[PDB]
């Protein structure tokens, strides 16, 4: 039984697992799921078995977290407009690293991204602030 | 003579969607009926609050139902005299059209024809029939009948071009491209087809997070079209 008050660290860690996990969501989701949470306890709970340790520790906690993590990348294989392009970023270079090295003409992102949000621009301030943006970070990065 | 009032789907985006292919995969039930109007019942400020009102009250004392009656009674024509009016007028007079209304029409549908395949130069997805034009006649006509008049005046149906054209206005009004492909599964997935059907790209956009009824079909339906 843990009533131990590091289990507020736990917290944190099932925190930890679905913000990563969030964006994009073409990563291993799931959700990650409250059950997944829930599940976190029966794992601790079941190492705690193992190690004959009460109460037992964060590390434990760590160790079925870690568990957990293994078994989901084998699963995967105002600035919110800046998160929309630095989404494009990691989702073009996440796709690209795991399919190819990507590289490339950079200019290319900026053109099939235009591509793709044309879709959800509700009037031309949307496409003209998605392209600003866009060409904002690339001249901010380089 | 058929008066049919049809539900729509999904609602408000199906007016972003084509104006047409809305019933089953078939727009040719729109091209049969002459007069198709998708409406709106925007209270002007005094509707909404006519509903509203009325429910609030509703009991006592019978003041709402009365006011009605009256209304019944100013109400124009009494209702139980316009029935026997229109087996009247039904029964007597059978009108005809005026030649320079005729030619006034003429115009009126090369005008449409023109203009509005200009307006589809640019494939603009949406209808022109000359069954259409006839139903401007018989809004002619019918007009005409209400008049009782033996003959068609110009005017008369002056009236008649402005109002089908507000039924032209009714004519008018997971990305599809993404999906729209289906293509790449056409390709070099399978050219047969077969083992394939919309239980394959069931299949194929099941587990991929993606594809709506609407929007599986949409997509084929444009393919289809499109003609990939």
């Amino acid at each position: 039984i843990l009533t131990k008050e590091a289990r507020s660290y736990l917290v944190e860690k099932y925190k930890e697992l679905r913000k990563d996990d969030a964006q994009g969501f073409s990563r291993s989701s799931y959700r990650i799921t409250v059950r997944q949470l829930e599940s976190m306890i029966r794992l601790s709970e079941a190492i705690a078995r193992a190690n004959c340790v009460d109460e037992i520790t964060p590390s434990f906690i760590a160790e079925a977290y870690d568990l957990l993590r293994q078994s989901i990348i084998r699963v995967d294989v105002t600035y919110d407009k800046y998160v929309s392009m630095m989404n494009m970023i990691v989702r073009k270079i996440a796709e690209v690293d795991r399919e190819g090295a990507e590289e490339l003409t950079a200019v290319d992102i900026v053109d099939w991204y235009l591509l793709q949000k044309e879709n959800d621009l509700g009037s031309l301030a949307e496409y003209w602030e998605e392209r600003r943006l866009a060409f904002k970070v690339i001249k901010r990065l380089v | 003579s058929v008066l049919a009032a049809a539900n729509p789907i999904y609602g408000r985006y199906d007016d972003l969607k084509s104006p047409g292919d809305n019933i089953d995969f078939q727009t040719t039930i729109l091209s049969r009926f002459d007069m198709i109007f998708i409406v709106k019942d925007d209270h002007n400020e005094e509707r909404d609050i006519s509903i509203a009102n009325h429910v609030i009250n509703i009991h006592t004392g019978n003041a709402n139902a009365m006011q009605n009656q009256q209304e019944e009674n100013g109400s124009e024509i009494s209702i139980e005299k316009m029935k026997r009016y229109i087996t009247y007028c039904r029964l007597k007079c059978a009108p005809r059209l005026s030649p320079q209304a005729a030619e006034k029409l003429s115009s009126n549908f090369v005008t449409i024809r023109k203009q509005l395949l200009i307006n589809e130069l640019e494939s603009t997805e949406r209808p022109i029939t000359i069954r259409q034009l006839e139903a401007i006649i018989r809004i002619t006509e019918s007009l005409a009948k209400l008049e009782l008049s033996p003959i068609a005046q110009e005017r008369h149906v002056d009236e008649a071009i402005r109002l089908f054209q507000a039924s032209t206005m009714d004519a008018a009004s997971t990305s599809l491209s993404e999906i729209r492909r289906f293509e790449q599964e056409l390709k070099r997935r399978l050219p047969i087809g077969w083992s394939t059907s919309y239980q394959t790209l069931r299949r194929e956009f099941v587990d991929t997070h993606r594809f709506s009824q609407l929007a599986l079909d949409k997509a084929l339906y444009a393919l289809e079209k499109h003609e990939t």
